[PDB]
């Protein structure tokens, strides 16, 4: 007797989730999948996000396996693909933007407007877009880490800031099988997800105090995240698919250069920041 | 609906906005509202928006029930139909497997192999044979 | 190298650079055993030529010498 | 006459198959016997995907076994099945491919060379059994990532690349273990399922930097 | 209209399907997530929290998922 | 109809059992409170014992987190 009332209510579930897919669900996934199909991956990237999707679907609705893909499923289409934000602007204009956030460092400015250069050099041209890293090494008190919005401001350009250094799990880089209990995509997929560009501004704070050895190495996983043009078929433990990461601008923060592996090392575009003078220690007080 | 076949005849709004606001069909939060409200025209307005809302829950619920008890009867005839088909064909490949498998231990058997070990793996074939549905045991009984 | 990083400026034929300057380049600026860390160096030259050419556009081809390299 | 009992309850099984089991049993008799005719499937993976073939037809009532092993059997159907690319016949063209990707590297670019001239003289299969393996040692700033993807195109063989950067449990590089969720993001395989040829140029991350955990 | 009509639906299929199983689920979020609107986070993170809860608000009781979804 | 059966008859013995072992598991979690009741310990560490009690009857049981739970 308990078994049918049990069963009576199950049907009851069912007819309110039947209820639920009709808005959730059916056109409002349709919707949603002609829309990644206009601004998605690449079809042949598309492919395994395609190989989830069938299952989840075809699994039975409300099923947790179909929840497990559809995650998945999900980071694919909120991820952003093929969607940058507008392109190179007036240098006159952002010069003033950059001076006035920051007094001084000349050389990181420099870099900034000269990126906007030969975006205005290849406007409407057909070759391949590379957003470069950028790494700045300094004492901690260096203003670097306000680096983030000073130059996102000067683009107008989305930014978001990641913590890492000082972390021992490679499976926060490259996220991890979706196999596993749950699901986290790497960090830098994390930070990415809310910016609907793919070229963001993306600072990785202090990654100097990245520590290894023990557990999988976060180091060893942003070898195929910094990969200068793998990046552009960029295959993460939880993103099967071969992410275009070319064009998201990368800002790394370092306090020296010498406790940093080999590879990463000679990977960056390195920019220093000595300190400060103390004149311009008294006008930056004066000013700011 | 005794309430409401014996005072028809009066068209006054604040009578009808008594009628319709007394069948307390929401929590006492909304009833001290039309309890205290000076404004009779806005009862009716007010008990309108509670008895709409009430209105689409009135046939939800009912095609709540028509969805639960259609699905009842398709999941019923939809269970029989594809149990048997299935149970027709796993009865097939559990005859094709343990119990082709165990042939052939026999056939290895003339050895005079123990069938200690069988007789365990037959309480979970016997078991499994019976369940012509589902048994994933009965693969690992395979293997095993 | 050098076409890869010019296409990638979009400034096709507007720089050029002689074979004793860049004997200079790996000698004094990048010492690493692979070659890495010298593209960043050679987008970096047409980086900073964009940079002249967006407020200053010359005609031609420009020839970059051993003596030239601090500017750029 | 048995024959043609055998042959009736194939058909029904298909039948039910086919009505029922949305995009595995209609999918089956559709495209998975085409599939064995494309790719080919070994009598032993065959004779048990026919074995659990009839097993998951319980598509529209709902059954996660049905899906993971529909999974499982696509998995099995594109992955290539001693199915060979067109063999290269001009090794001197191979050396100009070669020669128009990368300067210098006389010593990879000839052992590639060897290993594509022992293989256009294998007489008899004796070499095919080992499959020839390289290491690549050295700074981190020469071109070896690439190398892969030069050496693929020169072959003609399809290329796919393996995130060996970081490796941390077990059968995170390796096919997961079946029974579960079913889905694995990359693998070994999953490189094969890249690419359609039995004989590709796979190239990973790195050797000396991956596995590292407790549990695997 | 709605969104307080879904609203409504998922509140009271929340309390009859934890009524039969585990009251203190679902709809102890739900109430719990009816608090944090008026206790409102940045912006940015309660549209995560509340896409977080909506695809939990789907599964089935006790998922290995929803052991850690809702002590999240 | 005889898997029907046999079902039948072995919910039969699930009713044996759950009469004796299945009554002493309820009278296994009464006694639990029943422990959280005579220690004594303050308000606080009272919620946290229902909450953790709550969390673990609305999840079913063989899982690895559970054995912590239990245990904890
Ligand atoms: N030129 C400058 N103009 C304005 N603020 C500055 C300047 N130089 C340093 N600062 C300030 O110094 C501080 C440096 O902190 P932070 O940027 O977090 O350092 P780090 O990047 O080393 O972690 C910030 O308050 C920053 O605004
Ligand atoms: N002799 C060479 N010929 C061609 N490209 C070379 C040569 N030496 C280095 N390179 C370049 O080195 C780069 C190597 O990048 P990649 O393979 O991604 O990483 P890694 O340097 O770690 O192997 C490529 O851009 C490649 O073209």
């Amino acid at each position: 007797d308990t078994n049918q009332r049990e069963y009576y209510l199950r049907e009851q579930m069912k007819a309110i989730q039947k209820e639920l897919g009709g808005e959730d669900g059916l056109s409002d996934l349709e919707a949603l999948r002609k829309k990644i199909e206009e601004v998605g991956m690449p079809e042949a990237v598309k492919t395994k996000a395609l190989k989830e999707l069938d299952r989840l679907e075809r699994m039975q609705q409300g099923s947790p396996e179909a929840t497990v893909a559809r995650t998945y499923l999900d980071w694919l289409t909120e991820v952003p693909w093929s969607k940058a934000d507008p392109e190179v602007l007036d240098i006159n204009h952002t010069r003033q933007v950059l001076d006035e956030d920051h007094y001084g460092l000349k050389d990181v400015k420099e870099r900034i407007l000269e990126y906007l250069a030969v975006r205005q050099l290849t406007q409407g041209l057909d070759v391949r877009n590379k957003a470069p890293i950028l790494v700045l090494v300094g004492p901690p008190g260096v203003g670097k880490t306000s680096l983030g919005r000073s130059i996102a401001r000067s683009m107008n350009r989305k930014f978001h800031r990641i913590s890492l250094g000082g972390v021992r799990d490679e499976a926060e880089i490259r996220g991890h099988r979706r196999t596993y209990i749950g699901a986290m995509p790497g960090k830098l997929i994390h930070a990415m997800k809310q910016v609907g560009v793919i070229n963001p501004v993306i600072l990785l704070d202090e990654i100097d105090k990245m520590s290894s050895d023990w557990r999988g190495d976060p180091a060893s996983a942003m070898l195929e995240v910094l990969d200068p043009e793998q990046n552009n078929t960029f295959t993460d433990h939880y993103l099967d698919v071969p992410y275009d990461l070319s064009k998201v601008f990368f800002i790394t923060t370092a306090n020296t250069l010498q406790t940093i592996p080999r590879p990463l090392l000679d990977r960056m575009e390195v920019i220093e920041i000595p300190g400060y003078t103390n004149m311009e220690k008294q006008a930056i007080a004066r000013q700011y | 609906r005794y309430q409401l076949e014996a005072v028809k005849g009066t068209s006054d709004p604040a009578m009808l906005a008594d009628t319709i606001a007394y069948h307390a069909t929401w929590t006492v939060a909304e009833k001290q509202e039309i309890l205290e409200l000076t404004d009779l025209e806005a009862r009716l307005k007010k008990v309108l928006g509670l008895l709409s809302r009430d209105l689409e829950r009135f046939e939800l619920d009912k095609r709540v029930a028509q969805r639960v008890k259609e699905q009842m009867d398709t999941n019923q005839r939809e269970y029989y139909l594809r149990e048997q088909m299935k149970a027709i064909q796993k009865e097939l490949g559990g005859e094709d497997g343990l119990s082709d498998l165990e042939a052939l231990r026999k056939k290895i058997e003339e050895v005079g192999m123990p069938e200690a070990v069988k007789t365990k793996a037959l309480k979970e074939l016997d078991r499994l044979e019976r369940m012509q549905q589902g048994s994933p045991e009965a693969t690992v009984a395979r293997t095993y | 190298l050098w076409p890869k990083q010019v296409r990638e400026s979009g400034m096709e034929g507007r720089i050029e650079v002689t074979d004793a300057a860049i004997l200079r380049v790996i000698s004094e600026y990048t010492r690493e055993a692979g070659v890495r860390g010298l593209e960043r160096e050679l987008g970096k030259i047409a980086r900073k030529g964009a940079k002249f050419w967006l407020e200053g556009a010359w005609e031609g081809l420009r020839t970059i010498d051993a003596s030239d390299i601090p500017t750029y």
